[PDB]
């Protein structure tokens, strides 16, 4: 592969590590300080939705003046973003952080994505969108990954580090890239819109429960960040292996409905199972299992996506990162007021959005079949 | 000519 396609990826999932690091710090941040639970969630939904707010002005600026430029001032303002998080001591300047960093992600993505596309021929707009996918998630489960880890010794340098990667892969972006309207009326949406649920869940489940995991954790069993640490990259390791080294194996026993609201049954069961668990060890091998069930669902849906769009491939890819944004916004808020008002309502939540998920999956899946 | 265009949240291929 060409390195500025690897380098195109690396960004995407600086990005998302970008957007999971807060996740082991977050009950010792604002629970030695003095704030509650819904600030906590508060500050990954604004990040998310400065996501949201600034990806179509970004990608229009983009497209009207140029993509290297746009993505390396993306890279600068993500690195000053996250150094401004590293030396705050209030919660306002905590907020204008990461609503940068939001600015900052959702102008770099559409930049990153244009030059993939124009990059890609027509036969590889399928497995780089795959690819583009797969770096999403494991970014995602791996922010808190390492965030947790180099807390241990010097707390406040997560985020030094994030900034000091941020202008490596700017550095890198620079030297190394050599790049020097009415379609949706036709559309009827009407079959778009399970695809659409169903990564809305999906999005909303994983968020959640990365939110709640670690203020649960932290609450209950006084998990160290280093615990917290270890049992992510652990669960995120084992669900990766899996899919790596099994996906293949189960779609040729099921259908890809099917499969989904199995993988879902098995998500909300080894939730509550997390919720009866009260030891270390225990709560620590819970992670493995839950992960494993989280990280089938999103082929699935990419699957069902390409399949379904047809030609029109970029109309199913940026719904489904749109609709991951609408996700990841939507569940830490909502999660951070739900561990407010009790201890185990953000798991109970979780159950519910599932076993939504499951029953559109069933009459979806119902009403095709008749 | 083959040049990608900036539709809102999504690229589209030119004819």
């Amino acid at each position: 592969m060409n390195k500025q396609i690897f380098v195109l990826y690396f960004n995407i999932f600086l990005i998302f590590l970008g957007i999971g690091l807060v996740i082991p710090v977050l009950p010792v941040y604002l629970k030695d300080l003095g704030l509650t639970g819904s600030d906590l969630g508060l500050l990954v939904a604004a990040f998310a939705l400065s996501q949201m707010i600034i990806s179509p002005f970004g990608g229009t600026l983009a497209d009207k003046l140029g993509k290297k430029l746009i993505i390396c001032i993306g890279l600068i303002l993500f690195s000053v973003s996250e150094f401004m998080f590293a030396v705050g001591h209030n919660f306002s300047v905590l907020m204008l952080s990461r609503v940068i960093g939001g600015m900052s992600a959702g102008m770099v993505m559409p930049g990153v994505t244009g030059l993939i596309a124009d990059i890609s021929p027509s036969h590889q707009k399928a497995k780089n969108f795959g690819y583009m996918s797969a770096i999403i998630n494991s970014g995602f489960i791996l922010g808190p990954g390492i965030g947790g880890f180099m807390a241990e010794v010097s707390h406040r340098m997560p985020f030094y580090f994030a900034g000091a990667l941020g202008i490596l892969a700017f550095i890198m972006s620079i030297v190394l890239i050599h790049d020097p309207p009415q379609l949706l009326t036709k559309i009827n949406w009407k079959v778009f819109i399970t695809p659409v649920i169903l990564t809305l869940v999906l999005s909303f489940g994983l968020s959640a429960f990365e939110t709640l995991y670690s203020l649960y954790t932290a609450d209950k069993v006084n998990y160290s960040p280093k615990d917290i640490s270890i049992a992510i990259t652990g669960g995120g390791i084992f669900g990766a292996l899996f899919q790596i080294y099994f996906f293949d194996k189960f779609m040729k026993y099921f259908s890809e409905l099917t499969f989904i609201a199995w993988s879902l049954l098995y998500s909300v069961v080894v939730l509550i199972l997390l919720v009866f668990a009260n030891d270390y060890w225990s709560i620590m091998l819970i992670s493995f299992v839950v992960f494993i069930g989280f990280d089938m669902i999103r082929p699935a849906i990419t699957n069902y996506f390409s399949n379904i769009a047809g030609e029109r491939q970029g109309f199913a890819g940026g719904l489904n990162s749109t609709f991951t944004s609408m996700g990841n916004f939507i569940g830490p808020l909502i999660a951070g007021a739900l561990f407010d008002v009790h201890i185990e309502a953000p798991i109970y939540m979780a159950i519910g959005v599932s076993l939504a998920g499951v029953v559109i999956v069933l009459i979806e899946k119902q009403h095709r079949a008749k | 000519s083959v040049e990608n265009h900036w539709y809102y949240f999504y690229w589209y291929m030119s004819p």
